[PDB]
């Protein structure tokens, strides 16, 4: 029996990327695929990330480890780490419930109230509280890990004393990966990742610049000098090779970025441009300050550097070219509504980064790969 | 189409309004977190609740 | 005694931060209850265009 | 007229915070002669200002 990887293998890795995890009773058929190749995946995911899976007979969970955590990717549905803070309080109290045992929605609120360790108390009388509680046990539904029938906690909102009747699902144990050692020895976030990296200590840098492509949109070159940089340019090439037979990303190399591209993304996939108009806005931009490289010069590093009062000017000018196309949405708001909006976008998809004290912007040159504009007889129509 | 601008006009000043008692509202956070700092700290050394 | 003064600053701060956190969720309850009230009224809208 | 009608709008927010901060005003008013007839009644057995 010898496995290869071929379309099932590409599409087996996609599914685990694309979602946190795969449930066996709602996915079966993908789950038994992607054990069939599960042999070339663990190999696969060591040899080139070092990586580690672990399947098991209820679900598969593929620990995407990030090199350098990023805002975008957190639960995106999460708002204010208050809500993080009650999605742990919530994992504490499954560690309290045996499994398929039942639970009052009433009962978990007071043992989070009671059992939450700030120093700030948590009131369920509030509004917002209740919001973040109602998301955090809608994220909770989401993996199965509660599962609810009786009543819907949407009436929570406008009615504290509202109930349901929920059950602690079986996955609730399982989660979480290991964290090996006395969790309390890792005093600081910043000592988990010297955690990973004394596991991956055989060649390093090929697994960190794999983890860095693979998870980001792109990967931006921090200096000219960069010695990662340097380093992707020595296996630009065995990693073109190796991503033309292993995957759907064509391979970009710039000075000053480094980047997969994807040709066809599914229904389940994320991509970017999307339908959500910031992106189209971005675009124009894009094109705006494609336009005027001298004006804008760009840096060395590729970037390129407005100030924020220099950003709300072409954000007004643009309302003037493209603004008649924007949504309502967009149209109606405020300059530095919008602007605030647009940097967090960007932020998310890494375009770029506001220096929080001197304001400066800067662009990265994945932010200078496209452009887009209207089509020419609107644009002739809307502003000639 | 009267009644929604109307009502989205408003809510935007709401809006306005809410921002600016978060704003304050954070503002005496920040005074409070300074002052359970110290306090904590400074009674810190000392085996008292 | 000092730390005493810090307690007292600590506790007007937080009767005074409890009615501004209590004010600031009323607030941001009627924005948005008027915010849903208005999303669903402008889908209503469109339905009914 | 939109602008007639929105700062009528803010016009009545304005009077609700007047209001607020009036009644406040008046509680203070209150807690504090509290506080000085009671400093008063405290003094008032010796010879202090």
């Amino acid at each position: 029996q010898t496995q290869l990887f071929d379309e099932k293998a590409i599409q087996g890795m996609d599914i685990l990327f694309h979602h946190y995890w795969i449930l066996r009773a709602e996915q079966p058929e993908w789950y038994q695929l992607i054990r069939e190749r599960e042999k070339v995946l663990r190999r696969y995911l060591d040899e080139k990330f070092g990586l580690r899976l672990i399947v098991h007979q209820h679900f598969i969970k593929l620990e995407k480890i990030p090199v350098e955590p990023e805002g975008w990717m957190g639960i995106q549905d999460f708002q204010e780490p208050m809500d993080y803070a009650i999605f742990c309080c919530a994992l504490a109290f499954l560690e309290g419930k045996a499994v398929d045992e039942q639970f009052l929605l009433s009962e978990l609120c007071q043992e989070i109230q009671a059992d939450y360790p700030g120093d700030f108390p948590l009131d369920w009388t509030l509004y917002t509280h209740r919001k973040s509680l109602i998301r955090a046990v809608k994220v909770l539904m989401e993996f199965q890990l509660i599962r609810t029938i009786d009543g819907d906690i949407g009436r929570f909102d406008q009615n504290e004393e509202q109930e349901v009747l929920y059950e602690a699902s079986t996955y609730s144990r399982y989660f979480m990966r290991t964290y090996p050692d006395d969790f309390s020895s890792y005093q600081h976030w910043s000592e988990l990742l010297k955690e990973d990296w004394k596991l991956n200590q055989e060649d390093e840098r090929r697994k960190r610049v794999y983890r860095k492509l693979f998870f980001s949109p792109g990967l931006h070159r921090l200096d000219q000098q960069d010695p990662d940089f340097l380093y992707i340019r020595n296996y630009r090439n065995r990693l073109a090779e190796d991503i033309e037979k292993h995957s759907e990303y064509k391979l970009h190399v710039y000075k000053n970025t480094a980047f997969l591209s994807i040709a066809e993304p599914r229904q389940y996939q994320q991509v970017f441009p999307n339908s959500k108009a910031s992106t189209d806005i971005i675009l124009q931009l894009s094109k705006y300050i494609h336009g005027e490289p001298e004006r804008f010069k760009a840096n060395e590093n590729g970037e390129i550097l407005m100030t924020e009062g220099e950003f709300e000017q072409v954000v007004d000018d643009l309302r003037q070219q493209f603004g008649t196309g924007w949504a309502k949405y967009f149209r109606d708001m405020s300059t530095k509504g919008i602007r605030t909006e647009l940097l967090r976008a960007m932020k998310d998809w890494m375009m770029a980064e506001v220096d929080s004290e001197t304001s400066l912007i800067r662009i990265k040159s994945l932010t200078g790969v496209m452009t887009g504009e209207y089509p020419s007889d609107f644009q002739t129509g809307g502003t000639e | 189409n009267v009644q929604i601008e109307k009502t989205g006009h408003q809510l935007e000043e709401q809006k306005k309004v809410l921002f600016q008692l978060d704003e304050q509202w954070k503002q005496v956070h920040g005074h409070l977190q300074v002052i359970k700092i110290q306090l904590h700290q400074e009674g810190r050394q000392l085996n008292l609740s | 005694a000092n730390l005493n003064q810090l307690a007292d600053e600590e506790n007007r701060l937080s009767e005074e931060h409890n009615r501004l956190q209590r004010q600031s969720s009323e607030k941001k309850k009627e924005v948005d209850a008027i915010r849903k009230n208005l999303d669903h009224l402008a889908d209503w809208f469109t339905e009914e265009k």
